[PDB]
């Protein structure tokens, strides 16, 4: 049961450092309040007539 | 008139007003720029 252990932690390390998925979701969050922003800002270039 | 530099002053250049602390810079102008501007569409630079 520790090496299995021991093996999975390894694994885990691998996966993450060659992966480009991981933590998507948090990078998603991070997008969006810039998008946010950067449309915000964009819109005080706007005439409006 | 001369150039009061590291404070907010009152500026008005060639073509430019507004308010701001004035600072030398290290922007690379072109032969045929005179001023340059932000991501956003505001001044960021402007040749004496």
């Amino acid at each position: 049961i520790a090496n299995q252990f021991n093996k999975a932690i390894s694994q885990i390390q691998e996966s993450l450092t060659t992966t480009s998925t991981a933590l998507g979701k948090l990078q998603d969050v991070v997008n969006q309040n810039a998008q946010a922003l950067n449309t915000l800002v964009k819109q005080l270039s706007s005439n409006f007539g | 008139t001369d150039l009061i530099k590291n404070q907010c002053v009152n500026f008005n250049f060639n073509g430019l007003t507004g308010t701001g602390v004035l600072t030398p810079s290290s922007k690379r102008f072109q032969p045929f720029q005179q001023f340059g501007r932000d991501v956003s569409d505001f001044t960021d630079s402007v040749r004496d």
